[PDB]
Parts: structure tokens; C-alpha cells; sequence
């Protein structure tokens, strides 16, 4: 199956610029027409650039025309949006996005969609994480959840990895999207499911968060 | 990019039915192609149905063909989405975005683009049910200067909202009683945590107050080290 | 390029409805998507109606929607193109050709593509009634070499066929019976020329000979000069 | 409106070459997949090549492969079909076809087609046109019909221009397709419906039919 994995984004003061990437798998991006929407609370999905095939004509919203530019690099199959003299509403998770497709197995494909701040008065902020194992009092009602809180982390964007022992894990994996705080950072959740047999038959669980690629974890054991 | 008024979600039960839509509010829109994107929590966005200028031709999903039905009153400058035998693989944000069609023209260049505001639809067999507290315990390490949270977990309760509280309003610095979760049962969960000083603990006696007012319920629960 | 059997054509009058469909014939489909394409007598191609390959999606002309409707039976490797509320502007011949989608992929590429034979669809008001033949006399110029063609038109006649001889099959050398034309009255017409020695022009008197049992009516007709 | 315009083709005995063109009007033929597909009595319309955007990738059928070329010239805004080591089985009509964009005002554009036959014992032949004007017989009968009848033409394709006086006209203009006579040649009718005002308001009626670009024809007057 073709996939889009996004790369690039992060923290930037008004009137820095920033570059995303779009890496194309599965099929080469001059044939597509690629472009780029901003997510925002409240804004819904929003077009702010698309480039229309070998011709190289450009689409730009009103707001982004001259400051963003999209671009193809076919050479490594890959689709750029820098993004230059950016402002306090550019804030948004930006989505990877191609050309409809609409007789085919699924009409439309997406990046992941990687969180872009734009502030200033708000510095960078490693997350406060502190795992909890499963109560006596659950595990005597045959049911377990781990518990993993994540708080005090700007930009508010992070990404939870559940690891029995050292495998991934795969189900069970609940985790809210962050949301801010009273002193303007941002909060998160992540809950693992889990049924007595499996906690007390592993030697470890462990939950990995990681924001701007910062590995914080805890690990907790029945012992 | 300018905006549509969106409308129609909500919660309902399996089986169930919906409609959402999107219309112009005091102006005429340039009739053309419309989509509706949704993402489920945690997941990424996906295209479920499209539908051209004239509201001919039709785009479906696989996971969606036959319950939802797309439709357009351009006299009423509104794009419908009728929802119908929802599961729970529908509970999502719904999107009203425009495609982005092979343009080949100056004209669908600088066509405008419109947006919706994005509402959940919510598909949950369960309702109304009083909270399962739980203690999250303090650890083996505690210093005598500060590091010690404590907290309680709020499992498997039907509806949103409940209030939390530690100590009945009394201790109130430090907490954060962070947002629910929706899970596989269609129940909510959620946890609230206090970081405390560990001189405290084993003399001072904190509980957690968790109303849930929906079933006329609350707990007040100790956190007590093993 | 492998074929497809194609049925269901035939004549109807304004507001009927006929169903054409394409199948595979002794082996299953690899399923994609389908289109149907028409040609109106002397006009060129244009798509009326295309399907995904799940069945899901469809498209339809502006002049199609609402009274045609396209479905697949994938079970039964057919397409199928239901086609309600005819009328005279779709009098054409409906091919069965697979798309050309925007492919980006070497399964899009080599996929197998399906055509049907070409049915032909018409839609007419009218019914049986005889022709009106009339002499296409000869010209002012005749060289007594030979140079003189004289024929007679077979107008306004339904339906087809009309078998057209002259001088009751005595004169065979140098005809020309036409094809027939179907018109904006829903009417056949033809015209039958030959071209004789002009030296018995005045002396030999030609008649054309036009049945149409349809109707049970021949005419014989001459072609004097004027 | 957008159009596509095709030229080239015509006779060729078997082994010779011909290059159909497509002229693009209101779009560039590069951002669009363009493909020709041919159309014979028994077989339909069948896809035999198709280009797919930018990476020049091309699709043809087993039939063609190693005898046919498709190509853009970008400069030209031109689509090109080279067709060299052309067999019987070729003869066909040959139709520009683009890209479907299923969510637009039509879905897909053709090309008007034109007729490629491959055959070796038929020579050229230029067709007899004979014109008769409205009979009396049938103008005392309230209408009136022109009859320009096409015989003896190879290859059998034509197309008639019927001209009141000089400017050319609209309605009333049935015109069958070529049809194979006897001696292998082909044969065409065209009827121009006329009031009986119009034919005595007019100083000639002219039926222009051109074959191979062979402008032929004859003119009547009520005179």
C-alpha cells in the first residue's frame, strides 16, 4: 500500500520559517497533484497550498501567497511546503494530502499531519510523565489499566509508545490528544488495557512519550 | 478559504441515524465539487463520500457505501451527508472541506475553497452509569522535600461530565484532573492527580471527590501508600 | 483489450425505459472500473456514465442524471446500465470501454481492459406508415454517350427495411440503393439512383420499385425528365 | 471551452507508417493523461495507448507494442501517435482521449476521430457526386429536400459541407456514414430539409463533400 510520512514542524518566534516534508511511498509525486491543509480548532481543514502536475502551477491561499512555497523533489520522491515570515496564525497541524482519485480503492490519501506552532512569549517544555501500575483494588475486580499522565509540555504535541518487556504493544492503547493548561502548557493521557493474566506474566510494561522526539518514559513491574 | 455553518452531529446508539450539513449564511456559494473528511480519535483523516458541482456523480467509501448518502441543495446552497445504520467505527470529527481536483484551469486555480467547523458524531451503545474509582497509589520513593503524586482513576462512566475534587475543595494546589477518554465500551475514563509533599503523607489523609452528577453519583476516595 | 457480450438495446418511444448490460462470457472479470460510452448518428463521443470497481461510486452526464442509473454485479461479472424517461437525444450506439484512470501504478497500467460491441438504442414517436417516393427527375445535360443519372427518394417511411428495384428487376446495371437516414421525426428515408444511356432517355421510361411490407405497400415511380 | 482537434491519418499499405496528431486547446497536454483509442465495426472502442503525466510512463496494447509511440510535444500543446509497421488489422477510427476528471462539467474529451486504413489491392479513389434539387412533385407537397449522393470513394470516409448561396448552413443535414458497395468501394447520402421559401429565396444550394480533403461538389438553382 502507498503511504505519505510527513517529517519537519516544530516551535518557531514570529518571523522564523520552517520546512515540511512529505515523503512518497508507493508512487512518485510529479503524476499527483500534492498539497498541503492546515488543521486548526475552530479553522476545520483549510487548503493552503497545492501544485498541479508537470506544469508547475501553483495554488496559495490569500494568507500564505509569498511567505510559503510548494515544491517537488523527484529525486527523492518527496514533497516540500517551506514556510518563511511565519505568524501566529499559521498555527495549525499541516496534512500531507494528494490529488482525489475518486474511482479508486480509497479516494484520497493523508500525511500523518505534524503539529507547526508559531509564538514567542512560550519556550520549549520537556513533559512531566508519571506511570501508575494497576490498583489492588482493580486488580481484585479482574480488570487492570495502566495509567500514564503527561503534563507541563509546550509545543502541545506528543506521541505515547506502550512496550511490554521491550515489545510494542498493540491494543488495549488509549491516549487523548493534549490539551492546555492553566499556566498555558499542555496535558495528556494515555491508558493501556490490560487483563490480570498479562500483568502479572510480564516482567515490565514501560510508556514512552516522546515530544520533539523526547524519549520520557517510566516503567513499572508487579515486583 | 471561507467558511460554511455546519450542523447535525451528535451521539446515538448503533443502528442509528444522523445527518449532518453544511450551508452558506447570507451569501451564495460558487457551486462545485464538495467532500466530507472525518478522523477517529487517535487516527489519521480519511475521505468518506464526495460530490460533484451538479450533485450527479457520487463518491462513497468502501466502509460506507449503502448507509451514507450524499446529496446537495444548491438552490439552499447546502451539501447534506445522511448518516444511516451507524457503528462504532463511524464516531469521528467530521469535516466539510472542498476536494482538490487535477485542476488544469485558471479557473479551478483560485476556485473558493470552504470550510466546516468540524462536529463529533458519536456512536455509543452505552448511557447512563456511575464512575469505578480507583487509587492511584504513591511509590516506594518519596524525598522529604516534595515529590510525591498521588491520584485516582475514574473508569467506565456514562456521560460526560464529572467534577473532581481533592479533599473536598480544600487542597487545591497541584492538580490536574486531566480530559476523558472515549474507549472500546463507549464508556468515558479519566484520572486526577495531585503532587504533594511526602512529609505529609502517612499523617495527612487526602480523598478525591468525583461527582458524576449524570447518574447523580459521586466517591470520595483515599490514596493511601501500600 | 478482451471482450465483453453486450445486450440489451433495442427501439422505444420517448419516456420508456431499456436496460443494457455487459458480461463476461465463460471467465471471471478482474473487477475495475466501468464506463459506457454513446455515439448519436454523426455526433461524437461523449461519456454518460462510469462505476468504480466496488459498484460504489458513480458518475452520470449532466443530460443522463436522475434517468439513467449504472450498478454492477460483480458475482455475475456484468455491468449493468438501467435507462429510464428516454428520449430523442439518446438515439445512439452505447459501448461497453473500460476508463483511463489517472493510473500512477504498474497494476493501473497493464490491467486488462474490457470492451463491448456496441448496441444501438433508439428512440422514435413514430411507427409503421409507407413512404412518399419522390422522382429525382434527370438534368438539362445529357451527352448521347451516356451520362444521365436519375434516381427516386424514398421519404418518411418507418421502419426499416424498404427494398428498392427498377423497372421490376429488368434494369439492374449501375444502381445505387443508399443506406437510410433516420432524421429528427423519427422517419427512415432513402434514395435510389441509376445512371442510363441518355439516348434512350425519351424513348425508355424508368420506374423504381420501393416495397415496404412493414407497412405492405410498394411504389413504382417514374423518372421523367422535366 | 476546451477542445481537442485531431489531423493526420488516411491510407497506407501494409508496412507503411502514419503520425495522427491532437491539438490541445484550453489546456496543456502534459498535467492530463492523454490516450487514443480506436473504433472498428465488431470491435468497439479499444484502449491501445495511453501516456501517464510527467514520467513519461506509457501504456500500450499487446497488439502495438514495438510499432506505435505515443508523445507529447509540450511546445506544440500537440499529442502525437506515430504508427509505423501498420497491419490490416489496424484500419480503424482513431480517437483522441484524455484523462476521465469524473467531478467535472463533462467527464472525459475526445478528439472528432479520424479514419486510418491499412489495406494493399485498394487503390485511392475520389468520389461521384450527383446533386438533385426538390422535386416538383414534392414541393406542391409543402417541403422540400436536397439529395447529394457519394459513390465510388476509397477509403470510405467523407464529410459534407452544404452551403445556401455561399454561407454555409445549420439544420436540416442528415448525412449517413460511409457505407462498402459491391465493387468494395464506399458510398454516402446527405439530405438538407428545406421549406419551400427557403429554396425559392435563394439564388443556388451548393453540397460540398471532401474526401481526403477533395473538395467536391455541384450546385442547384431554382433556375
Amino acid at each position: 500500500e502507498v503511504q505519505l510520512l510527513e517529517s519537519g514542524g516544530g516551535l518557531v518566534q514570529p518571523g522564523g520559517s520552517l520546512r515540511l516534508s512529505c515523503a512518497a511511498s508507493g508512487f512518485r509525486i510529479s503524476d499527483e497533484d500534492m498539497g498541503w491543509v492546515r488543521q486548526a480548532p475552530g479553522k476545520g481543514l483549510e487548503w493552503v497550498s497545492s501544485i498541479y502536475g508537470p506544469s508547475g502551477s501553483t495554488y496559495y491561499a490569500d494568507s500564505v501567497k509569498g511567505r510559503f512555497t510548494i515544491s517537488r523533489d523527484n529525486s527523492k520522491n518527496t514533497l516540500y511546503l517551506q514556510m518563511n515570515s511565519l505568524r501566529a496564525e499559521d498555527t495549525a497541524v499541516y496534512y500531507c494530502a494528494s490529488a482525489l482519485e475518486p474511482l479508486s480503492e480509497p479516494l484520497g490519501f493523508w500525511g500523518q499531519g505534524t503539529l507547526v506552532t508559531v509564538s514567542s512569549g512560550q519556550p520549549k517544555a520537556a513533559p512531566s510523565v508519571t506511570l501508575f501500575p494497576p490498583s489492588s483494588e482493580e486488580l481484585q475486580a479482574n480488570k487492570a489499566t495502566l495509567v500514564c499522565l503527561i503534563s507541563d509540555f509546550y509545543p502541545g504535541a506528543v506521541t505515547v509508545a506502550w512496550k511490554a518487556d521491550s515489545s510494542p504493544v498493540k491494543a488495549g492503547v488509549e491516549t487523548t490528544t493534549p490539551s492546555k493548561q492553566s499556566n498555558n502548557k499542555y496535558a495528556a493521557s494515555s491508558y493501556l488495557s490490560l487483563t490480570p493474566e498479562q500483568w502479572k506474566s510480564h516482567r515490565s510494561y514501560s510508556c514512552q512519550v516522546t515530544h520533539e522526539g523526547s524519549t520520557v518514559e517510566k516503567t513499572v513491574a508487579p515486583t | 478559504q471561507v467558511q460554511l455553518v455546519e450542523s447535525g452531529g451528535g451521539l446515538i446508539k448503533p443502528g442509528g441515524s444522523l445527518r449532518l450539513s453544511c450551508a452558506a449564511s447570507g451569501f451564495t456559494v460558487s457551486y462545485e465539487s464538495m467532500g466530507w473528511v472525518r478522523q477517529a480519535p487517535g487516527k489519521g483523516l480519511e475521505w468518506v463520500s464526495a460530490i460533484s458541482s451538479s450533485g450527479g456523480s457520487t463518491y462513497y467509501a468502501d466502509s460506507v457505501k449503502g448507509r451514507f448518502t450524499i446529496s446537495r441543495d444548491n438552490s439552499k446552497n447546502t451539501v447534506y451527508l445522511q448518516m444511516n445504520s451507524l457503528r462504532a467505527e463511524d464516531t469521528a470529527v467530521y469535516y466539510c472541506v472542498t476536494p482538490e481536483r487535477q485542476c488544469k484551469q485558471s479557473t479551478c486555480y483560485a476556485r473558493p475553497r470552504y470550510w466546516g467547523q468540524g462536529t463529533m458524531v458519536t456512536v455509543s451503545s452505552a448511557s447512563t452509569k456511575g464512575p469505578s474509582v480507583f487509587p492511584l497509589a504513591p511509590s516506594s520513593k518519596s524525598t522529604s522535600g516534595g515529590t510525591a503524586a498521588l491520584g485516582c482513576l475514574v473508569k467506565d462512566y456514562f456521560p460526560e461530565p464529572v467534577t473532581v475534587s481533592w479533599n473536598s475543595g480544600a487542597l487545591t494546589s497541584g492538580v490536574h484532573t486531566f480530559p476523558a477518554v472515549l474507549q472500546s465500551s463507549g464508556l468515558y475514563s479519566l484520572s486526577s492527580v495531585v503532587t504533594v509533599p511526602s512529609s505529609s503523607l502517612g499523617t495527612q489523609t487526602y480523598i478525591c471527590n468525583v461527582n458524576h452528577k449524570p447518574s447523580n453519583t459521586k466517591v470520595d476516595k483515599k490514596v493511601e501508600p501500600k
